[PDB]
């Protein structure tokens, strides 16, 4: 029961996805061949949430890999764990999107979308009770952004009563990784606001900072960034897969964290994070974990929670720990930092505890914050969009694919409205 | 899968091609006979036997330069039908290239291209090597581009062009050829990467400590840049860029499609030691005007797009850091309509070095493709050159004799005037 | 007498999907809702008739084609008309008949340019041509 | 009891036949010499359905091979299993038919037909209780088509109370393998409608697609195509040869699938079909099999079942499996895909289960669909016929053999009428 | 069992025959003495000893060309009675061939044919090699065909004919000979495969890189085509075609029985490597007009039937795919009364190569037999040629002197006029 369908779009989407699948397999004691070599019955009890059981005692990820070019796919296939995936679940094009949202959403992506939908439907029909979908991708490219959004639109239409969640790698403030990133992000966001139930905003700037400052990694690799994200991802579904004391799931978390339908953009965080040398000098206690969670430097979105207010905050703990202690800690943060929490939602902290900790650890924590500060990110994007759109820069790349200025305009307006909405609730008493 | 087909036109195009294909072979471990003792496949087609053939066409209107290929070290590397030669050259005359002589072989060239493309499963497009100044490089290339646009169209076409210098010429009629070919090719090309002989020569002397650089050296340098551009397709990488993306990221307006290429580090064995060569260090080097491969001043222009292609032992965080600091720097100004100016590629494979080459082996390299309003200076200069000669109708009789009409000179000129004004307009900051 | 056109890198001279569909529907009295419905070739054949009086044997064209081979047949008729008029653009038949959006959109953008180059404003009731 | 007589006509007919006989011998543990080297008593129990027992513990196929030229025959003789056949059961001419239906039916074929009939009668007299005849051939050539139809006519006259079934390789839509194929097919079909009780339509276009897309065979050979067809063939008689839980036979299948005498043209399918690499990632369960069966891409006739309605569908399962599960699955397809099934034949799915699975497999399935979509195929042929006949193209090749335009005309009309009949029931409420 | 008997008439017919029988021997492992250290039997009869004799007749009206056979390398291969010679040739005069000289040896030739046929158990028919232009090739062959039709009739008769070129002649009276022989043979032949010397020469020069092709080379090429046609009978194959089928599949109307042969690939060792030579690739090559062996333009005609005979390492699916794409192609139009235009044969045996031959050894080959309304051009040309000379009665006295009547010239001409109109009528599309 409560089977989840995983979908991966574009380079970033696929590279995160590979890491995530490596993590989950390790967690459930699954090796690169799909065979269970774990120790405990708890590892197999809820294996069906993420894996289909094939013939001859093998497990296969309920994972669909999508890209408009075949290089990343090939790499994944050749990677460690590449052979675990269903060959028929790789859906790849030959053309590419050329960092163009239009190509991903309307042109090349549109030529590929039906083929993906067919696989998706089949996967859905496998499951006894489909929980919903998790999509991993960036908003800055063409595939993950344009094609991903298209997929979201279609899947949601097909399955409107299932949960649609996304792990979106967002453009950073300091330096862009693409010239047209504001366009691609802007178009994506318009789709996301209407078609997803929850969206975890993840930003590479934050990740690098975490790696450098907290993990003490002089030379982080993209792999190391990915691992962090995967750890967060696994944390969010932990209570669905393992018994605990107070069980959460995807629906409950949404309900607790989303008071208004459009305000479903979260800022995730993970704890504990320590260097190899610096871990022996600390104690892994609940309060310490809490403190690590509730700071600004440990948020994976490039916005300071101290610049806004928390609407709702979900804390998910993994490990054998005291419920009383947790309650005390959660209460404490609310009491002492009263000014950072919206006053018209009392007890706006939601807690979940799963008894099974992650590997290597006695205890761990995952933080989901719905903060009005995320509006800053949107504002930046709007500004950047404006600067370019006012001069119609690069616009012929999109109009050449059949798109009109009207669509752009509407997108811009919608984004602005979302920002306004956030501002309104920030200021409300 | 992601095939890419190379076309080498005239002496410059062919000779650069020789350098490029020599490098490609070394990079993929392909011998001069086509033998190797899977990624190479984007550039080499494969036979039933263990033999690999370049996805290339070499064209020249005279036999001499191609004859060297035929009789040289890599005679067995190319299939005879991919080495195409006429009888008489275009004699530094665009007219002869585009009309009189070119119309006799265009069909043949295109036929071979069609056959090449037939054996592609995912053709990304074309890499065209030529020069602005020669009759073939100017006239034939323009013709070819017209035909390619008609027969294919949406396939991304990229040009590498030996753009003529301010104070270092080879022919007298260079400005005419340059102007006409630019006019005729403009609406048919998606992006054109300029490189200047003077600049490269200067670099060779200053940075590589070479007293007397040869054309070979310049060709070798060019090859490196080509490799950087295509390494994302020929190897696996962390963060990738595929030929279609460059056009998206570097061309803000259809006419403004002339970026410039810069490579770093270019050093010798004596100077390869004695320094660590970090990502920050090479990135900074790239921006600085002395390492540029076009004789133009970016300090007097504004950047509209930068694409940075890193290769080898490179760390993404470090790149990000390097870029951030360059953003702050006073000497780098970007146009006001472009808050996000960087597209970044990172590839795992270090730049491979040709045995007997002038460059030292490094752990990291970077190739910047940057589009700058400063390049408008060159256009102005070229226009001025055209004006001086055209006012007297100097050499014009040649062109008319080969079937060109004098009105077309004026037409080309006005088009270039327009282009110059487009750049100027772009330059200015937004009102309100 | 006919002329040839090329579209690759241009700005402010390309119709939106909606506008283009509207033009096709108004011009030929059609009710398409997807540009890919033009892949059947009947519409293109009709346009040829409207542009160049005579030219195509419309009694052979299947206006309610549903099968790939039927579409192929219409494009053969179209190909013949292109040959007769000396238009030298190669039609990518194999890609068009699969009903793919990208290729169809590319072809309609070319064909619109071609039409504009050659259309003299004459009245044409396409219903009679149809039946 | 229930002995079947196998008849093979022309190149295609003989090449399929050889494969079929190789398959059946393997199934019953018969080697290329005719000796039984099998393991179980079940392999010999109903051996008499397809084999005559000769002296000295040998088994010989009840198979008659017919061709107007001797090359294919020779090849068969020299092939693996060539020596198993009765030498006296090869009936070959010396002239050939030159891809001409006329030659096969009226001229060369007519010179040979009596000799074949004599063998056939003898074979019939062997059997204690003759079930009937299975004829393998194409409709596009001269021998299999013209001579085959002649044989059908005569045999049926002789034995009107036995079942007459045919495995007919039909002309494809995309590309012809013969210039006069529409004529030959058209003339054949007129005979088939009046003289056969059931006809399995098999089309090479479909087969190639299956090989390429489903079997992942870059370079299929005609052998590989043949094997698929043979697998279907074996599937249809499995319940006659092995004990099961719900036993079908040829008569029952006909009764279930043919509601009106002329509508006896089926579209066969087989499952499961998988690549060598891609089989380890799936589970061979009944529902999966069902799904594979009921799609359009797995039908061996070049017509989309989604373009018509299923009149009647027979599903034959081989292997140890749950009857309840089968019933559930069959019900499900009917319920969910209601629009593809004719509304005036309730419960139009017929099920059979044979306990003995094919070699190498735990379970397998054979599908027989009687779909109104097959009318498309006939329509195409009619169109092609018309285009040629209106200009009397190639007609002198047939008229030269004594044939008249009238015969052609009648054939054309009959075919049209059949199409009309199919259309009528498609639209009926 | 499926015997096939070859008749070689005049110089062309005999010399092509020499090339064919040399090839057959190499293919079946038969030595020049008839010895081999079972399928060969369709073309070779076998003695009590281990010796094999061609099912062939060689006929010429003069001794010179056959004398070479008698005294040459394959002197022991043929039985003396199968090499038939008169004293005086037909002197480029149809009349002499058909009447004056031919009537003296026709009985002998036919007698030998009867004896050959007596030793056949399943004679499929006759392969007749000649030319249109010579007095023997034209006049004698027509006579022979008449007699064969009478004495056998329903046996399929096939002609391979060296059809004269537009701008490359050998004699002056060629048009006369061509016209008369076509007129007289038309109702007696089932299918005639045209081949043109000019076309083959062009192919040799362009595709095989031969500066100076000899008649030997052309003969060798012809032999290949013959082998492709007869390989279905001489070897085992996947999907087969036997001589009777060709007539059924390629002749839509009795008079329109002139298809044309095209072979692919024709390449050298230098160009055999450097390319993979797939089924799609060779199929495409076949269609393209430059590889055709008749100097005619199919782009200006319509296809009425194509027969494709593949041989060697060939996969049926691949062939199907190749054909499908060719069907789409704009440059291939088929007549409106023919929705199904392809007959396809696939044989397992690769084309075998003659030691010292101009062709490279390939894994696959294909021979297309295609019937096209474009061939009517040639007929028109020939008619025009006849008209020009006949208006002046140029050379006519020769023909009359050998017993021909002038009215028969007119008769032949009108018959050819009719034939031309038949093609034109066929060309047009169906009304309604
Ligand atoms: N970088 C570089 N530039 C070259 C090379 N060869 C020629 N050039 C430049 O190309 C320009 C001359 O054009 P060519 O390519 O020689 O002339 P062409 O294309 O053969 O045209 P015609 O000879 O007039 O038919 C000059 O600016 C040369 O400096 C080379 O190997 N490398
Ligand atoms: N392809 C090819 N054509 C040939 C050959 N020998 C002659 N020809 C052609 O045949 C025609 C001349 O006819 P011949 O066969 O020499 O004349 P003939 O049949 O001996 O007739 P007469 O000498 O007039 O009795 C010309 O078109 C020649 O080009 C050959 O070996 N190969
Ligand atoms: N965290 C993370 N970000 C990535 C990775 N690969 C690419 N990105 C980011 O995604 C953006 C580029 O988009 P990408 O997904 O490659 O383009 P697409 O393939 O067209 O969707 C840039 O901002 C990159 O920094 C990765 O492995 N991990
Ligand atoms: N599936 C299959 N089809 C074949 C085979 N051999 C020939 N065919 C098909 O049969 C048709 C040719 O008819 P054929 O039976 O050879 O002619 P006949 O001998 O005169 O009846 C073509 O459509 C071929 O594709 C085979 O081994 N398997
Ligand atoms: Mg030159
Ligand atoms: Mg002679």
């Amino acid at each position: 029961m409560r089977e989840i369908v995983h979908i991966q779009a574009g380079q970033c989407g696929n590279q995160i996805g590979a890491k995530f699948w490596e993590v989950i397999s390790d967690e459930h004691g699954i090796d690169p061949t799909g065979s269970y070599h774990g120790d405990s019955d708890l590892q197999l009890e809820r294996i069906n949430v993420y894996y289909n059981e094939a013939a001859g005692n093998k497990y296969v990820p309920r994972a669909i890999l999508v890209d408009l070019e075949p290089g990343t796919m090939d790499s994944v296939r050749s990677g460690p764990f590449g052979q675990i995936f269903r060959p028929d679940n790789f859906v790849f094009g030959q053309s590419g999107a050329g960092n163009n949202w239009a190509k991903g959403h309307y042109t090349e992506g549109a030529e590929l979308v039906d083929s993906v939908l067919d696989v998706v439907r089949k996967e859905s029909e496998s499951c006894d009770c489909l929980q919903g979908f998790q999509l991993t991708h960036s908003l800055g490219g063409g595939t993950g952004s344009g094609m991903g959004t298209l997929l979201i639109s279609k899947i949601r239409e097909e399955y409107p009563d299932r949960i649609m969640n996304t792990f979106s790698v967002v453009p950073s403030p300091k330096v862009s990784d693409t010239v047209v990133e504001p366009y691609n992000a802007t178009l994506s966001v318009h789709q996301l606001v209407e078609n997803t139930d929850e969206t975890y905003c993840i930003d590479n700037e934050a990740l690098y900072d975490i790696c450098f400052r907290t993990l003490k990694l002089t030379t982080p690799t993209y792999g190391d960034l990915n691992h962090l994200v995967s750890a967060t991802m696994s944390g969010v579904t932990t209570c669905l897969r393992f018994p605990g004391q107070l069980n959460a799931d995807l629906r409950k978390l949404a309900v607790n964290m989303v008071p208004f339908p459009r305000l479903h953009f979260f800022m995730p965080g993970f704890a504990p994070l320590t260097s190899r040398g610096s871990q022996q000098y600390r104690a892994l206690t609940v309060p310490e974990l809490t403190q690590q969670m509730f700071d600004a430097k440990n948020m994976m979105a490039a916005c300071d929670p101290r610049h806004g207010r928390y609407l709702t905050v979900a804390a998910v703990f993994r490990g054998r720990m005291s419920m009383k202690e947790v309650d005390e800690q959660m209460l404490n943060v609310q009491n002492k930092n009263s000014s950072y929490f919206v006053e018209w939602i009392p007890n706006n902290v939601k807690t979940a505890v799963c008894d099974i900790p992650p590997r290597g650890l006695k205890m761990s924590a995952t933080f989901i914050g719905n903060s009005t500060a995320i509006q800053e990110l949107f504002k930046r994007i709007s500004e950047q969009f404006t600067a370019m759109f006012r001069r119609k820069a690069f616009l012929h790349w999109y109009t050449g694919e059949g798109m009109d200025e009207m669509e752009f305009t509407e997108a811009e307006s919608n984004m602005n409205d979302l920002v306004s909405e956030y501002q309104q609730y920030q200021d409300a008493t | 899968m992601r095939e890419c087909i190379s076309i080498h036109v005239g002496q410059a195009g062919v000779q650069i091609g020789n350098a490029c294909w020599e490098l490609y072979c070394l990079e993929h471990g392909i011998q001069p006979d086509g033998q190797m003792p899977d990624s190479f496949n984007t550039f080499f087609s494969e036979t039933g036997a263990g033999k690999h053939v370049p996805r290339a066409v070499f064209v020249d209107l005279e036999p001499t330069v191609i004859d060297e290929v035929r009789t040289g070290t890599y005679r067995q590397l190319f299939h005879p039908e991919q080495l195409i030669t006429g009888k008489e050259d275009a004699a530094n005359n665009y007219a002869r290239g585009h009309y009189t002589i070119g119309k006799e072989i265009i069909d043949l060239v295109l036929d071979r291209i069609r056959k090449l493309a037939d054996q592609c499963t995912g053709l990304q497009g074309f890499l065209v090597f030529h020069s602005f100044g020669g009759g073939t490089g100017s006239g034939f290339t323009s013709l070819l581009m017209e035909r390619l646009s008609v027969d294919y169209g949406k396939k991304s076409k990229l040009e590498f062009s030996i753009y003529p210098a301010p104070q270092v010429s080879t022919a007298v009629v260079e400005p005419y050829n340059s102007i006409l070919t630019t006019h005729t090719t403009l609406e048919h090309s998606d992006c054109a990467f300029m490189v200047d002989n003077e600049a490269i020569y200067d670099i060779c002397r200053r940075n590589l400590d070479i007293e007397r650089p040869t054309y070979t050296n310049l060709n070798r340098l060019i090859s490196q840049i080509v490799s950087s551009i295509t390494a994302s397709l020929r190897f696996d990488g962390a963060l990738n860029v595929d030929l279609t993306e460059f056009q998206t990221n570097l061309v803000p307006y259809p006419r403004i499609h002339f970026p410039l290429a810069t490579y770093a580090p270019v050093i010798s064995a004596e100077k390869a030691y004695h320094e660590q060569l970090s990502v920050a260090e090479i990135t900074n080097a790239c921006f600085e005007p002395a390492n540029q491969m076009v004789k133009c001043d970016p300090r007097h222009g504004k950047y509209m797009a930068c694409c940075l292609l890193y290769r080898g032992d490179v760390v993404p965080k470090d790149v990000n850091a390097a870029i951030a600091t360059i953003k702050t720097k006073r000497s780098i100004q970007f146009v006001d309509w472009c808050p996000t100016g960087f597209k970044v590629g990172i590839n795992y494979q270090p730049p491979t070095v040709v045995p007997g080459g002038d460059l030292a082996k490094v752990q990291r390299a970077v190739c910047m493709l940057s589009n700058t309003t400063a390049i408008a200076e060159a256009w102005a200069r070229l226009d001025h050159k055209f004006d001086l000669m055209y006012a007297k109708r100097a050499f014009v009789h040649w062109y008319v004799g080969e079937g060109m009409e004098e009105g077309e000179f004026s037409e080309a000129r006005e088009d270039m005037a327009a282009l110059e004004k487009d750049y100027e307009e772009v330059g200015v900051d937004s009102v309100e | 007498m006919a002329v040839n056109v090329y579209s690759t890198s241009v700005t402010s001279e390309n119709l939106s999907r909606h506008d283009m569909l509207a033009w096709v529907n108004d011009s030929l009295h059609l009710n398409y809702t997807k540009i890919e419905q033009l892949c059947s070739g009947a519409a293109y054949c009709q346009f040829m008739d409207m542009l160049f009086p005579g030219c195509v044997h419309l009694r052979k064209v299947k206006f309610q084609a549903k099968l790939e081979h039927e579409y192929i047949h219409n494009f053969k008729v179209l190909q013949a008309a292109f040959k007769k008029m000396g238009v030298d653009k190669i039609i990518p038949v194999e890609k068009l008949v699969k009903g793919k959006f990208q290729d169809n959109f590319e072809f309609i953008q070319w064909f619109k340019k071609f039409f504009d180059a050659n259309y003299d404003g004459k009245d044409y009731n396409p219903l009679l041509a149809r039946q």
